[PDB]
């Protein structure tokens, strides 16, 4: 019972990204320290808009395999789909092995998973306060 | 990895920017430095570099924007403004506010330079052997645009509108006429015309 | 439930900038004691509606990426958020590497951050009481 | 909620200036002990109605700053506000670092901060008694 | 909530002048003293409605500067107050370093608020007597 | 870094600002000083400085303002008033008063002095093959206009008006006359035109 319609208000011009239930504000300040401002004012914006549109994939595509059914483009919302993926495709070759860098995983679908929260967070990580100062 | 120290404290974990092929990365001086070239930089003094790969960037410079060049068809060029005094990669001095075009038999992609103001991409005018037109505004032997006069270009040809010039009433079509047709015309200044022997 | 219509009845007539919720008085002492006198008159009102319009393109940012969703330029509000980008991206060439040293961060990224408020400021820096005057 | 239209009841035919709040008995005496007299008749009027319309200025800036948004020439109070900054522009060239030597601070950002009241003065400075005589 | 009609019903025919709220008798007797008979009976005439034009002039200066905003020449007192100001700027040359010679202050921006009342008269001036003796 | 001392205060932290390239920087003086080319300047005396990069002020030198010099393309030119006497980039002597203009052939660009006047760009008359302009006040060659008289210019031909001059009734075409058609015209003064050989 997620809204559906509600993100659809809050799309972008372009085919970039409460109704993603995560911590903004922490998530920030710690892609703070890691050093995002060393990559322009232009490209950090540029990969936050790639970053979210990532998570609003992951959300989509955790929402369609609970009930069983770049890859990834219901026929009356394929359209936002399928322009958000190929806004991925295109921009995602400018970062080679940027996850691992940015200290958020192995590749999208391993950091996408541990940023929504489905999955487990290692000690040796130091992801552990994107899902916890939430709790605090 | 990093042994830490008592009297050296890290201030951020920067991360270097990919620059992939027919691009390039603009950063500026935040400090009277040297560049990777080692050549001298005031503040503020921005450049470019073309090398192609992750590009970590220095103390001091600041990594602002990605540049991609500019892929130039034959039917396409490429009208720029100057900046500034400079040499391009041609190699000729450029003058503040001096436009000019770039073509296909310069480069086969342009990325274009600080110094540079891209205006728009320049379409070919092609004429056909039924076609004529006039440029307004012609550019002479001297490179500078003869104000006021025209020029009337006809044939099978293509070109370039430099720029100043100008299309006078676009692309016209020639006056063909049968020996049943004929054209009355006057004349605005004394003129001499040999078609044929006489004149 | 921002005011967002109000922000457009204070919309200055170039493209530069309570609706705020920040320490006014205090952050104009605060860049008192730095030397923003010694830039000329003009310098610094130039200066200060640039630091004001950055202000509130991260105010912006942070109300559109709670949702997910120079690089910044709703279909409704594009164009006010479009011309202060390009009011943004014209001016902040005259100014390299001024966070720093006017001791606000290393980039603007950085520096709007802290100054919101969203994320840690730290002992060695003296940015403390600039949200702790409003809390006396 | 500041008097706004008060404000041009009071402007002058030229561009020269209670909706101040600010001891006016106190800034004449302590500029009378200054030596103004000695700039002439003309003069000391002339510089009198500069700070006034500087004063005026800041007021106004500090009540746009609040919401965020010789370089400040609203659109219904444009008119004033620009010939009040020409006339500022004009005169200030007679006087060159005229606010160090009449002691009110670095330059006319520094100075009208002060004597508004919205930043602090040392005990160094002699501008105590411009705020604490309103309050005896 | 001044007299303003008040002063212009008392107007003079050629630009000179409860309404003042001053000691007339002691400032007479004050300068019965210091020798105003020497200047003729033309003189100390001229000399009185002089000292008088000044006097409405500092008051209305000081009624205006509250509200912030010989160089003094509202749009409808403007006429009296322009030609009061010429009828001042005429007659001063007669009168080089009078003030100090009759023991009022440096220049008339300095006699005036002291004669007035809003400024500080010293024990080493003679100037104390007429402001108290009205309080007596 | 700074160590304090008892009887050394420090007042404030200046900072300096950005000349970049094609500006200048206008600073007065606050004392009778020299500047830093070893200068005397006295009290409220204002110059430019057009070093490019960070520009940090002295003790008594005060920023004002940023100036960024103009751009002259062939089809405008700068007119400047002067405001006292000098002498300019050119090196002639100019007086209180006087107005001239600024071409390509001076320079490309022109940073305004503190002792010129930008009274506005003036942009080029052009005249056709077809067309004729009559010049109110004309520059004679002691370069002052020629009050009350008039200059008719024809041809192709370009050029700028001067400041003093002025179009009579802007660009005005000449009369091309068929052997149907006559022009009936009166002299207003004594004249001679020996168009063919006779007078």
């Amino acid at each position: 019972a997620v809204p559906w319609t509600e993100l659809l208000s809050l799309q972008t011009e372009d085919g970039f990204w409460l109704i993603l239930n995560l911590n903004t504000n922490g998530l920030h300040s710690f892609l703070k320290q890691k050093g995002i401002q060393s990559l322009g004012v232009k490209g950090r914006e540029c990969l936050l808009d790639l970053i979210a549109t990532m998570l609003v994939l992951q959300f989509i595509r955790t929402r369609l395999e609970k009930e069983g059914i770049m890859k990834m483009d219901i026929p009356w919302a394929f359209e936002a789909i399928k322009q958000a993926s190929e806004w991925v495709r295109r921009t995602e070759g400018q970062y080679p092995s940027i996850c691992p860098r940015l200290e958020l995983g192995n590749d999208w679908d391993s950091a996408t998973k541990q940023l929504l929260g489905l999955q487990p967070i290692s000690t040796v990580s130091p992801l552990h306060r994107v899902l916890h100062y939430s709790q605090g | 990895t990093y042994i830490p120290r008592k009297e050296v404290e890290v201030v951020e974990i920067i991360q270097a920017t990919i620059i992939r092929q027919n691009q390039a990365l603009r950063l500026r001086a935040r400090k009277e430095c040297w560049d990777r070239d080692g050549k001298e930089r005031v503040t503020g003094e921005e450049w470019l570099v073309t090398t192609v790969g992750a590009y970590l960037p220095a103390v001091f410079e600041e990594v602002l924007d990605l540049v991609d060049a500019v892929i130039l068809t034959e039917k396409t060029a490429l009208h720029l403004r100057a900046r500034r005094n400079f040499r391009d990669f041609r190699g000729v001095s450029r003058r503040t506010g001096e436009e000019w075009l770039v073509t296909v038999q310069d480069t086969e992609a342009h990325v274009p330079d600080v110094h540079e103001e891209v205006l728009g991409v320049v379409p070919i005018t092609t004429l056909g052997p039924h076609n004529y037109c006039v440029i307004l505004d012609p550019v002479g032997p001297d490179g500078k645009n003869q104000l006021g006069q025209k020029r009337v270009v006809k044939g099978e040809k293509s070109f370039f509108l430099q720029p100043g010039e100008q299309l006078e009433q676009g692309i016209q079509d020639v006056y063909v006429l049968s020996e049943q047709q004929g054209l009355l015309l006057r004349a605005l200044q004394p003129l001499e015309e040999g078609e044929d022997e006489e004149k």
